């Protein structure tokens, strides 16, 4: 009879506990292992994979592939916004259902840079230049190309490189940011503008599309495991 | 592999071994 | 660090997979459940993030009982004890509260008295293949007919539940909640997360939903 | 002697002693403690220099004054310009409160620098207004009496609680000096960056609040000059700015 | 001689009731919820507020006690009652009813505890986004210097839900959960004057001015 | 099945227990540490900090800075005690709300010497001399400077020393004293008297003020943690 | 503990828990069963459930 | 870390 | 989860038991010791001291 | 004698010494 | 684990290795 | 002997 004193926490079933339990099938010969391709070890391995972004969240496009298409055209003006969304990877609809956003919604905090890859799916004869800009928070969304130019930006020639990567850095007051929207963990605004109008030849369509892809960089991590809001249940499925 | 936890010999197990 | 985003930490948290009821009254007062992981939404989606998995399990049972209405005077019920029996595919099946099968000469079973720590029980990787299959793009019959889906692979046996004590003058209804906790996990072939809400436990059947939530214009900030 | 920084060289010196915050001299953010991955802007001379704010008058009735620090230099020169153009900022300060009277005068000021001086309201069911808490180059004043509840969005400026519900006689825990006109002419406090995060936004968060509260009131016999001003001169030190973009107040 | 008991660890590392709430047996929506803050209680708040920035792990102790409420049935027999405490981090799904899917806690940690046993206890790490917990915040939530003013622009710690896992008893039972915080491995910075005026609201410093100290008659009075 | 015997104290929740508990957030990557200025390691670090003493607790002054002002004036007399309070750092109103007294009110026992710093805030032309005396208990409060002069006393000449620090020594029968009032653990009386009248020139004010500061010396300690009587609640603040 | 006489029907008493608080000389003193002092932020106290 | 059970399934998580 | 088996005598309060208990006042700096004269170590030290005997127990 | 049983540092007792 | 708490061999665990 | 608690007051009596 070893003297013992029970401490608080006894008789407790903590969902996130890590205790050993006696096995119900002792000496069960598990079927040997096989080297199956594509072993995942971390969810960031998934978060680092490019996935198409529905920048055109318009109600009519959301139920179609049109959501992923960013329209571009040869226009008569100069410095017309192509698109703009806030830097809410886990909250805004543009990113919340991306691969990255889906993973983020299982966690509470996030930190790291983001790769936005833009691919010009127009004719081989089309040319043009665009301004891809990341404006940190504090100043409103850039209203004109002049405003966007004062922040982190990139000049993308579609003729030279049909694909272009904009790497949004981690510029934050804190080490992490809330996956959910908080004006404290503000993140910024991402805008695209015409740098030089889409010039096209004769007998070529002047209206083309661009595709947006999101991935996480090498300096990206998530914290505080939690449940996703995306899945909901009313009665046991059968 | 049995040790005694109590300070008094009367607390010990029986003389079985 | 990305410590908490490892697959082990992602999946290694207890999750209620199913709960059923049984009563002190009648002789059919035993409960039963065919073991699948697709009746519940949360854990199912977490697992469906991957095509093939392999892991051990920590099973924890949360058993709660409740007094049911009665017309007798003075219902002083003693502590309630329960039996949880596992019938692997092919074993005998309890047909009544007082069947011989409950002897569990071989079938593992837990006997637990109310008011103590929830019973817990670990189980190894009990699959026939070299990994659990989350999806199956095939049939059960070689004729490309019969059954289509993961319900051709799922064959993990049944789980029966009963009161060990004998009823008195007042009925007692109890609810067992089964909790799965994947330990020592290995995953392969990740796949897009579930978008449309689940419709059936035995197949992928979905009703189409939109890609994302909506805003007005592409400039809407 | 003198203290020369960035084109500005206040000389107020007589042996004496500069109170160096919590024992920490302001320094730039170390690469070990930073998270903002973009390279900062360090204006140095242009920003780290002595900006002298508006002077105030010490009266026989004055209860005290306070300034919020980022929003005191918010409009002063290139410090303010960088502040407007950048999302994140980090600075220390050298604060120099100058007051001179004569041998025939008497009085004593407490010059303290309160980090995180969150202030309360008179109507307990709301928070004070931005303008009530803040005065750009315009010291806001404490009151000799409790302010009224009816006031929707005013700051409870009764000095004996310092607007923070505390004992004013215990404000000495924050870095401070005394300007005893008998033996003193100024007070100099070198404050380091005080915050829970390595960098923060300079409009949304006033990391520090200077408070000048006369504990022994000004007095003088008839004839001695009756207008005794107090002049505040603050100098950013090791200023850093991150996240360049558009600007807005 | 030694100042040992006056270390910050000894000062703060003692359990303290930060909040307590109630829920009912069957009821209809008989679940409880609490947004986690440390400013609803006076004692713990003052001890923490003696400093401007803190950093520590937490020991959570739950004291859950139930009581029979009146009923019309003859001799109601109480079976042992089990409770579930679920933590919903900010952004997670929220229980809308006693029988919600959120209670499955596939990911959200939760405790299942049966009455009559040792109080459940849980340690939790330093859960802050910054390099220290902030006791005070002299700023706003919006960059327009508008919206909210104070520490409730920082406080975002998620919600804490409480329910009976047992249910349907022929007689009603009301339960009271009491949450207890105990800071472990504490680190404090920038001490500040003790609170003088009584606390008024949990979301701001707002106070009603009070005198500096108790009063005596004369300066020579003893 | 290892034999075990639970001792009294099992299933016990003692507020001041120090057992280990299972983590609810396993493998949480804490946000790194930062070198924030002003590290506190002990509450005596605060108790050692000078804070202004409200010696003039008078009903009318207590709600104003006038409480901290000790009036001194040019006089026709001598002796003429300027102030006197008992040496109850944690009980009497003069000291219990000081920094030191606030800290002492969270403990039951205290022991050590006390720094009483007196600063003269008069005109630069004023001069004078004061007797700062600590009279241990046993005899009533010193009634005249003659009586106060026997106990520990200090002659402070205002003119060379604008400030003067009196280190009240620890003269007690016991190793410690109660923070709360007890005639057993008596501490004494602290009085001040005119040693030489305040002499002032023409055309400068003859009445000046003094400020008093309280701190702890290097040999000061507190014991038996307890709750403060100062904070009170009747409902959950919201 | 002991059941005391009562007038209503079907006393189905759940488990009883008790608190023992130590108020050192000078600390706040409970004036009612539901006082703030019972928080025992500093004051040592034990919470114990009957039957153990 | 010492394991008390003969079966690998009885072990704690691989952390 | 270390396997354990509770033996008879658990949850028992024996007046004359000698177990260790958790301290309610951690890190309490006790007042130092003083060499007070006449320390007793055993009650036989008292019993060995001569004391007057009431041999004349007569009622009066 | 003090041995830590849990894999997470937050689970440890206080730093009383 | 390599232990046995009881003085009789019948008290020991099964020979499952 | 083996002591489980950090404070000496928690130890058993000095009977040996
Ligand atoms: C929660 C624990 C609180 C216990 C505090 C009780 C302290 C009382 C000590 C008894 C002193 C005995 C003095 C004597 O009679 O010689």
């Amino acid at each position: 009879g070893l003297p013992v004193m029970t401490t608080p926490g006894s008789t407790q079933f903590l969902t996130s506990d890590d205790f050993q339990s006696p096995s119900a099938m002792p000496q069960f010969d598990v079927t040997p292992e096989m080297q199956i391709p594509g072993r995942v070890n971390n969810l960031m391995e998934i978060a680092e994979v490019d996935s198409v972004v529905p920048v055109n969240n318009t109600e009519a496009n959301v139920n179609s592939l049109k959501a992923y298409q960013i329209p571009v055209q040869s226009n008569s003006d100069n410095g017309k916004q192509v698109f703009g969304f806030p830097l809410q990877p886990g909250a805004n609809g543009v990113l919340n259902r991306t691969l990255l956003g889906e993973i983020l919604n299982y966690y509470t905090h996030w930190s790291g840079s983001i790769k936005l890859t833009f691919m010009f799916c127009g004719s081989a004869m089309a040319t043009g230049k665009f301004l891809l800009a990341y404006s940190p928070p504090g100043a409103g969304v850039p209203k004109n190309r002049k405003d966007a130019m004062l922040g982190t930006h990139v000049i993308w020639d579609v003729g030279l490189q049909s694909s272009c990567v904009l790497c949004v850095p981690w510029i934050s007051q804190t080490h992490y940011r809330y996956v959910v929207e908080d004006e404290y963990t503000a993140a910024g605004y991402i805008t695209c503008w015409y740098q030089t109008n889409i010039v096209v030849p004769a007998d070529v369509q002047s209206s083309c599309d661009i595709l947006c892809f999101v991935s996480a960089c090498n300096d990206f991590s998530v914290r505080m495991l939690k449940d996703t809001p995306f899945i909901r249940q009313d009665t046991f499925y059968q | 592999t049995n040790i005694n936890y109590y300070k008094d010999a009367a607390s010990n197990s029986a003389n079985r071994q | 660090s990305r410590s908490e985003s490892s697959i082990e930490n992602f999946l290694c948290r207890a999750a209620c997979v199913y709960y059923a009821t049984y009563t002190n009254n009648s002789e059919k007062g035993y409960a039963e459940w065919v073991i699948n992981t697709r009746q519940v939404a949360q854990l199912r989606r977490k697992l469906e993030l991957f095509t093939y998995l392999r892991f051990d399990l920590e099973l924890t049972f949360v058993i709660t009982s409740a007094q049911q209405p009665s017309t007798a005077t003075s219902v002083d019920a003693p502590v309630q004890t329960h039996q949880i029996m596992y019938v692997p595919p092919g074993g005998p099946v309890p047909t009544k509260v007082t069947d011989y099968a409950w002897q569990t000469s071989t079938n593992p079973s837990v006997f637990w008295t109310e008011g103590n720590a929830p019973p817990r029980m670990s189980i190894p990787f009990i699959s026939i293949g070299n990994a659990y299959s989350c999806f199956y793009d095939g049939w059960t019959q070689f004729s490309r007919n019969g059954v289509y889906g993961i319900n051709t692979l799922n064959n993990m046996g049944t789980l029966y539940m009963r009161h060990v004590n004998e009823a008195g003058q007042g009925p007692i209804k109890s609810t067992v909640r089964i909790y799965f906790k994947p330990k020592h996990v290995k995953a392969w072939v990740p796949r897009p997360p579930r978008l449309c809400q689940y419709e059936k436990q035995k197949n992928v059947n979905f009703t189409p939903t939109g890609v994302t939530t909506t805003r007005v214009g592409i400039t809407t900030t | 002697r003198s203290i020369t920084l960035g084109n500005s060289t206040i000389t107020t010196q007589e042996c004496a002693n500069v109170v160096v915050g919590y024992g920490v001299w302001p320094e730039y953010l170390k690469d070990n403690e930073a998270t903002a991955e973009d390279q900062p802007t360090q204006p140095d001379v242009a920003t780290c220099r002595f900006y002298t704010l508006e002077s105030v008058q010490w009266m026989k009735n004055s209860a005290g004054w306070w300034w919020k620090l980022p929003d005191a230099l918010s409009q002063m020169g290139l410090f303010g310009q960088n502040m407007q153009y950048h999302y994140l900022g980090r600075t220390g300060y050298t604060i120099h409160v100058q007051c001179n009277a004569s041998k025939f005068h008497q009085g004593c000021l407490l010059v303290v620098c309160v980090p995180e001086a969150e202030m309360g309201c008179s109507n307990l069911n709301n928070t004070p207004e931005f303008a009530e808490l803040s005065g750009g180059d315009t010291a806001r004043m404490f009151t000799d009496t409790q302010i009224g509840e009816t006031n929707s969005k005013k700051v409870q400026t009764a000095v004996w609680n310092a607007g923070m519900g505390v004992g004013v006689g215990n404000l000495t825990i924050y870095p401070h000096q005394w300007i005893n006109l008998r033996t003193n002419n100024s007070a100099t406090i070198v404050m380091p960056y005080i915050n829970s995060v390595p960098m923060d936004n300079m409009f949304r968060h006033n990391n520090l609040t200077l408070m000048i509260i006369p504990f022994v009131p000004l007095n003088y016999s008839e004839g001695s000059s009756p207008y005794v001003p107090i002049t505040v001169t603050i100098a950013p030190m090791c200023a850093e700015y991150n996240g360049l973009r558009l600007a807005s107040s």
